[PDB]
C-alpha cells in the first residue's frame, strides 16, 4: 500500500532479446541499454531530456487514485446495502 | 463552499465534510501507516496502526475511521503518534512467525517495511508464539495462517467486491482465526485478488510459490487480453522469463483488480 | 477446543436435524421481535433454540438456522464459535459449570472443583462415561456475593461447600432435580445472620411523591 | 452535609432487593411502582429529562456518564428511523451482581423505567439484553412484562397516555464483551459481539442503524422513582456531582458477603463493616480492596481507611467506582495470583477485534503467570508497566483499558511483593 | 406483613422452553414492526 515509489517520472527503453548462455544457462543480452532507467521531477524534464538525445519516446499520463468517499457509519445502515454482515 | 479548514502538522488544507483524518493527511502528501484500511473496502479500524494525535486531544484517534473536524491540527510525527505506532507494531510482531526467509512476501511486505519505518528495532517479547493450522481454500491461494494479522481485508473483499460471504473469523480473542470454518474452496473469478490485498504472507499465489523475490523482478506495464475489458497489468519478469501477473491500477477500467484467468 | 470444523460420521451436513413444528412457532415469534429487513437479528435466539431442542449444535443445525433466516452459513458459523454458551460438541445431560474467577476463587471455588472431580472421577473439560455430566470452568456468572457457586444447565447453585455440591450431584444421578439457590441458609443475596436494611415494611403508593405530579 | 451513609429504608429505592415480598405486579404496585405513570408520560420528554438532569444521576453501568445529558442526545426531531432504548442487563463485570437482583426481584421497576426512559428519548420500544446464563432471571422479567402488557401499562396506549411502547427481552450467549454498549448492539443484530468505533455514536446510528440509547439496568430502574419523588430528592444524597443511592456488592473475604443499597459517598470502611459484617479476621487483616469490579485498580488497606465510595473520591485514590462491586482480599491472599486470575479473565473475554487487546492482553497474561511463580526478573516489571500503557487508550473499546488498569494497580501498590517472589525463585534455582 | 420467607419461588418450576413460550405468548401484544424497506441488506 505504500505510495512512495509513485512520486517521480521514469524513463526506460524498449525490452530486447535475452537468451540462455550455453555454458551455464544464465541470461545473456546484447542490449547496452537493458538496465538504463532515468528519473525526472516532471514529465516535461523527461521529454526535454529525450528530445535533446534524439530518442523517440512515448509519454503516459500520471495515474492518481481518485478521492474516495469513506464512511465508517455506513457499515451499519438502516436501509442500504452498505451494511456489512461481519466485522 | 462546503469545504472546511483543517491542519496537518500546522499546514492548512481544505477538505469536504466526511473526509477522514487519514484522507486529509494524503492531501499534503503524507501517507499514514495502515494495515486494515484499504481505500476500496469498508472501513474496519481494527489494526490500530493508523492511530494519530490531534493537537490538544488527549486520546489518539484512528485516522482511517475518524472524520476530521474543523480547526483540527493533525500531528502525524509527534511523540505521542510515534509511540502509538511503535506499541501497535510491537503487538503485531509478538506472535508473528519468524518466516521472512521462507515467506514469499519478503521484500514486498507491508509488515516488514512499516516495521522498518515506524516500529522499534528489537524485541522484548519473551514468551512462546501462537501457531495456527492452515486452511485449504483451493489450488490458487496458499494459506500460511500463522502469518495472518487479523486485518480482515480478505473478509471484506470477499463479501463486498466478490459478493461471496464464505470468509470470516471464528473463535475469540488471541485465538480468533480467519477462514471458512468448514472445509471449503474459495473459487471466485476474482478470488486471486485476496493475495494482493493480504498485507502479509498469509495468502500467497500457489503458482508463484518460491519462484522469485520482488527486488529481482523487472516490471513491464502491459494489457490483459484474456477478455475484452482491457485490464491493465504488470508483467513481472526475471532473466528473460515471465514470473507472474499483477494488477495495474486504472480507475476507469479494472481499478486495482484482475480476474483469475488474467492472473 | 478447536474453531475449525471437520466432517465426522456423527457431525456432517447430512447429520439429521430439523426444528419440530412447535419450535417453528417459537421461531416465528422470535423473528417478529425485530424490524422487517433485519431478520439476521434472530440468529442468536434461533441458534440457541436449535441447541435447546438438540442439546448441542451439529454443523447441519447451524446450516438450518442460516437457511431459515436467509443468512450466509459462514455468518452463523461466526456466531456459534464466538459465544461460549453454544455447544459445538455433545455435552452430558448435566453441564456443570464451576465459576473460578477471582471473587469465587477468594471464597474457595477450588474446593468445589476438586469435590466434583473426585465425586465424578473426571477432569475439567471431560464427560463421564455414562454421558451424564460434563464439567468445565467458567468466568464470573454474576452471582459473586453467593460464591462459591456453579451452574448446572439453567440453574444456579450457590454458597456451596464440598458436601453441598456432592449432595446436588447425588440428587442428579437419582433423577431428582435439586432446588436452585444458596445452600447455606439464606435465600438470596441478603447478609447472613440478619438483614442490615429493608427491615421495615416498604412504603405504599404515593409516598414521597413531589407536588404537581 | 459532610457525612454519608446510614440510608433510611424510606429512602431506599429497591425496596424488594432481597425478594421477601411479591415480585409480581400486585406486590410491585403495593410498593409504589407504576403509580401515576400516565401523568409522568404526559409531562413530556423535556420535563422527564429535566428531572433526570436535576437528580445528578450518573451511569451505573461502570463509566458514570451524566445520565440526563446522555439521554438528551435522543431528544431531537424524527428523521424517519425508529428510535430505541437498549437496556444493558449483560451484568458481566466480575464481582458485580446488583443488576441480577433488580431483574428477578424488582422487574416492574425495570419495565416502568423502560417506559419512562423510552418516553424521554422518544423511543418506540426497549430491547433488554440479558446475559444468557441469567435464564431464570430473564424468565421472571418476561412474566412481569406479560403482566404489564395485560394491565395496559405497556403496549398500545401505554398507561392510557396515548404512547405506544414495546418491551422486548433478548438473551445473550456467553460473552463479557457483549456488555460493552456497541458490542451489545452488534449482538442484538445477530453478529459477533465486537464493539464499534465511534463516531457514529449510538444516538445517531445504533441498533439496526437507528437512533439508540444504551442504559444500565440500575440506571433505568431508578428513573421512575426520580420522576415521582423529584430530582431534588435524589440529589440530596451523596456528594455534589456524586448524587443518589447506589447498589453495592461486597464479596471476597468478608464475614457476610451481600448486596445492599446505601448512600453514595459512604466510607468504604463503614460500608464493609455495617453491612458485610467486617473483614474476615478483622479490619487489620485486610490486604487490598478492588472497589468497583475487576476493571478498577485495587487499593491497599492504608487507602481504604478513609476513602469515600463515589466517582470523584475513588478517582483521587487512583482507581474508580466502576460498578461499585467491592471484592475484599484479606492478608492470607496471594495478591499476585488474585490479579493474575483477573488478567486470565480478560484474556478469555477479549473479542479479538483490535490488535492491542487481541495480542497485548494475552501477552500480559503470560507475563502475569510467570510473576505468580516468580520466574522473571525485576526489569520485566517496568516492561509490563509499559505494555499495559500501550494497550490503554489505544484499543477500540474500554475492555483493553479494563485489562491494563488491574495490572497497573498491582504494580503501583505491590511491587515489593512481586520482586520478593522473583528473588525467592532465584534462590530455589 | 412478613419478611421471613422467600417469595421468588416460581422459577423452581421453569423448564427448557419457559422463556421462549412467554415470548410466543407476548406476540399478540406487540405493535407492528417498522420496515427498512427491503427483505434484507442483500436484496
Ligand atoms: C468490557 C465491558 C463490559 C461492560 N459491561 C457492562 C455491563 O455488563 N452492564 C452495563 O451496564 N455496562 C457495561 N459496560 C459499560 C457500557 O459500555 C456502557 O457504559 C453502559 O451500558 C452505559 O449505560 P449507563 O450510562 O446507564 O451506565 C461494559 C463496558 C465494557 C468496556
Ligand atoms: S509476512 Fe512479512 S514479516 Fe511476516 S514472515 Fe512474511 S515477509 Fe516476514
Ligand atoms: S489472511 Fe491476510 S488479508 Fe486476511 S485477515 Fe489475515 S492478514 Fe488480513
Ligand atoms: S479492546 Fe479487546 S474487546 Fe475491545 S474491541 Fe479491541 S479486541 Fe475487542
Ligand atoms: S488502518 Fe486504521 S485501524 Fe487499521
Ligand atoms: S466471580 Fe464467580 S459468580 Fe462472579
Ligand atoms: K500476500
Amino acid at each position: 500500500s505504500g505510495v512512495n515509489n509513485t512520486k517521480k517520472w521514469k524513463m526506460e527503453f524498449d525490452t530486447r532479446e535475452r537468451w540462455e548462455n550455453p555454458l551455464m544457462g544464465w541470461a545473456s543480452t546484447a542490449d547496452p541499454l537493458s538496465n538504463l532507467v532515468l528519473t525526472f521531477s516532471t514529465k516535461e524534464d523527461a521529454v526535454a531530456f529525450a528530445e535533446k538525445n534524439g530518442w523517440s519516446y512515448d509519454v503516459e499520463e500520471r495515474k492518481v487514485p481518485k478521492p474516495k468517499s469513506k464512511s465508517y457509519g455506513a457499515n451499519f445502515s438502516w436501509n442500504k446495502r452498505t451494511r456489512v454482515s461481519t466485522k | 463552499s462546503n469545504l472546511i479548514e483543517v491542519f496537518v502538522d500546522g499546514q492548512s488544507v481544505m477538505v469536504e465534510p466526511g473526509t477522514t483524518v487519514l484522507q486529509a493527511c494524503e492531501k499534503v502528501g503524507m501517507q499514514i501507516p495502515r494495515f486494515c484500511y484499504h481505500e476500496r473496502l469498508s472501513v474496519a479500524g481494527n489494526c490500530r496502526m493508523c492511530l494519530v494525535e490531534i493537537e490538544k486531544a488527549p486520546k489518539v484517534v484512528a485516522a482511517c475511521a475518524m472524520p476530521v473536524m474543523k480547526g483540527w491540527n493533525i500531528l502525524t510525527n509527534s511523540e505521542k503518534t510515534k509511540k502509538a505506532r511503535e506499541g501497535v507494531m510491537e503487538f503485531l510482531l509478538a506472535n508473528h512467525p519468524l518466516d521472512c526467509p521462507i515467506c514469499d512476501q519478503g521484500g514486498e511486505c507491508d509488515l516488514q517495511d512499516q516495521s522498518m519505518m515506524f516500529g522499534s528495532d528489537r524485541s522484548r517479547f519473551l514468551e512462546g508464539k501462537r501457531a495456527v493450522e492452515d486452511k485449504n481454500i483451493g489450488p490458487l491461494v496458499k494459506t500460511i495462517m500463522t502469518r495472518c494479522i487479523q486485518c480482515t481485508r480478505c473478509i471484506r473483499f470477499a463479501s463486498e467486491i466478490a459478493g461471496v460471504d464464505d470468509l470470516g473469523t471464528t473463535g475469540r480473542g488471541n485465538d480468533m482465526q480467519v477462514g471458512t470454518y468448514i472445509e471449503k474452496m474459495f473459487m471466485s473469478e476474482l478470488s486471486g485478488n485476496i493475495i494482493d490485498i493480504c498485507p502479509v504472507g498469509a495468502l500467497t499465489s500457489k503458482p508463484y510459490a518460491f519462484t522469485a523475490r520482488p527486488w529481482e523482478t523487472r516490471k513491464t506495464e502491459s494489457i490483459d487480453v484474456m477478455d475484452a475489458v482491457g485490464s491493465n497489468i504488470v508483467v513481472s519478469t526475471r532473466t528473460g522469463e515471465v514470473m507472474r501477473i499483477l494488477p495495474r491500477m486504472h480507475e476507469d477500467i479494472n481499478e486495482e483488480w484482475i480476474s483469475d484467468k488474467t492472473r | 477446543a478447536l474453531f475449525v470444523h471437520r466432517d465426522t460420521p456423527e457431525n456432517n451436513p447430512e447429520t439429521p436435524f430439523d426444528f419440530t413444528p412447535e419450535n417453528y412457532k417459537r421461531i416465528e415469534a422470535i423473528v417478529k421481535n425485530y424490524p422487517e429487513g433485519h431478520k439476521a437479528a434472530a440468529v442468536l435466539p434461533v441458534l440457541d433454540l436449535a441447541q435447546r431442542q438438540n442439546g448441542w449444535l451439529p454443523i447441519s443445525a447451524m446450516n438450518k438456522v442460516a437457511e431459515i433466516l436467509q443468512v450466509p452459513p459462514m455468518r452463523v458459523y461466526e456466531v456459534a464459535t464466538f459465544y461460549t454458551m453454544y455447544n459445538r460438541k455433545p455435552v452430558g445431560k448435566y453441564h456443570i459449570q464451576v465459576c473460578t474467577t477471582t471473587p469465587c476463587m477468594l471464597r474457595n471455588s477450588d474446593s468445589i472443583l476438586e469435590a466434583i472431580q473426585k465425586k465424578l472421577g473426571i477432569k475439567v473439560g471431560e464427560t463421564t462415561p455414562d454421558k451424564l455430566f460434563t464439567l468445565i470452568e467458567v468466568e464470573c456468572l454474576g452471582a459473586c456475593v453467593n460464591a462459591p457457586m456453579v451452574q448446572i444447565n439453567d440453574n444456579y447453585y450457590e454458597d456451596l461447600t464440598p458436601k453441598d455440591i456432592e449432595e446436588i450431584i447425588d440428587e442428579l444421578k437419582a433423577g431428582k432435580i435439586p432446588k436452585p439457590g444458596p445452600r447455606s441458609g439464606r435465600f438470596s443475596c441478603e447478609p447472613a445472620g440478619g438483614l442490615t436494611s429493608l427491615t421495615e415494611p416498604p412504603k405504599g403508593p404515593g409516598f414521597g411523591v413531589q407536588a404537581g405530579l | 452535609k459532610t457525612s454519608f451513609g446510614s440510608l433510611k429504608d424510606e429512602d431506599r429505592i429497591f425496596t424488594n432487593l432481597y425478594g421477601r415480598h411479591d415480585w409480581r405486579l400486585k406486590g410491585a404496585q403495593s410498593r409504589g411502582d407504576w403509580y401515576k405513570t400516565k401523568e409522568i408520560l404526559l409531562k413530556g420528554p423535556d420535563w422527564i429529562l429535566g428531572e433526570v438532569k436535576t437528580s445528578g444521576l450518573r451511569g451505573r453501568g461502570g463509566a458514570g456518564f451524566p445520565t440526563g445529558l446522555k439521554w438528551s442526545f435522543m431528544n431531537k426531531p424524527s428523521d424517519g428511523r425508529p428510535k430505541y432504548l437498549v437496556v444493558n442487563a449483560d451484568e458481566g463485570e466480575p464481582g458485580t451482581c446488583k443488576d441480577r437482583e433488580i431483574i428477578r426481584h424488582d422487574p416492574h421497576k425495570l419495565v416502568e423505567g423502560c417506559l419512562v426512559g423510552g418516553r424521554a428519548m422518544g423511543a418506540r420500544a426497549a430491547y433488554i439484553y440479558i446475559r444468557g446464563e441469567f435464564y431464570n432471571e430473564a424468565s421472571n422479567l418476561q412474566v412481569a412484562i406479560r403482566e404489564a402488557y395485560e394491565a395496559g401499562l405497556i403496549g398500545k396506549n401505554a398507561c392510557g397516555s396515548g404512547y405506544d411502547f414495546d418491551v422486548f427481552v433478548v438473551r445473550g450467549a456467553g460473552a463479557y464483551i457483549c456488555g460493552e454498549e456497541t458490542a451489545l448492539i452488534e449482538s442484538i443484530e445477530g453478529k459477533q459481539g465486537k464493539p464499534r468505533l465511534k463516531p457514529p455514536f449510538p444516538a445517531d446510528v445504533g441498533v439496526f442503524g437507528c437512533p439508540t440509547t444504551v442504559a444500565n439496568v440500575e440506571t433505568v430502574a431508578v428513573s421512575p422513582t426520580i420522576c415521582r419523588r423529584g430530582g431534588a430528592w435524589f440529589a440530596s444524597f451523596g456528594r455534589e456531582r456524586n448524587s443518589g443511592t447506589k447498589l453495592f456488592n461486597i464479596s471476597g473475604h468478608v464475614n457476610n458477603p451481600c448486596t445492599v443499597e446505601e448512600e453514595m459517598s459512604v466510607p468504604l470502611k463503614e460500608l464493609i463493616e455495617k453491612h458485610a459484617g467486617g473483614v474476615t479476621g478483622g479490619w487489620d487483616n485486610l490486604l487490598a480492596v478492588i472497589p468497583g469490579g475487576s476493571s478498577t485498580p485495587l487499593i491497599p488497606k492504608s487507602v481504604c481507611e478513609t476513602v469515600l465510595m463515589d466517582f470523584d473520591a475513588l478517582i483521587q485514590a487512583q482507581t474508580g467506582l466502576g460498578t461499585a462491586a467491592v471484592i475484599v482480599m484479606d492478608r492470607s491472599t496471594d495478591i499476585v495470583k488474585a490479579i493474575a486470575r483477573l488478567i486470565e479473565f480478560y484474556k478469555h473475554e477479549s473479542c479479538g477485534q483490535c490488535t492491542p487487546c487481541r495480542e497485548g492482553v494475552d501477552w500480559m497474561n503470560k507475563v502475569m503467570a510467570r510473576f505468580v511463580r516468580g520466574d522473571a526478573r525485576p526489569a520485566e516489571i517496568d516492561s509490563l508497566w509499559e505494555i499495559s500503557k500501550q494497550i490503554e487508550g489505544h484499543t477500540i473499546c474500554a475492555l483493553g483499558d479494563g485489562a491494563a488498569w488491574p495490572v497497573q494497580g498491582l504494580i503501583r501498590h505491590f511491587r515489593p511483593e512481586l520482586e520478593e517472589r522473583m528473588q525467592q525463585f532465584a534462590q530455589q534455582h | 406483613f412478613d419478611n421471613t420467607t422467600y417469595k421468588n419461588l416460581q422459577h423452581h418450576d421453569y423448564s427448557t422452553y419457559t422463556f421462549l413460550d412467554l415470548n410466543l405468548d407476548l406476540s399478540k401484544f406487540r405493535m407492528p414492526q417498522p420496515s427498512s424497506g427491503r427483505e434484507s441488506p442483500r436484496h
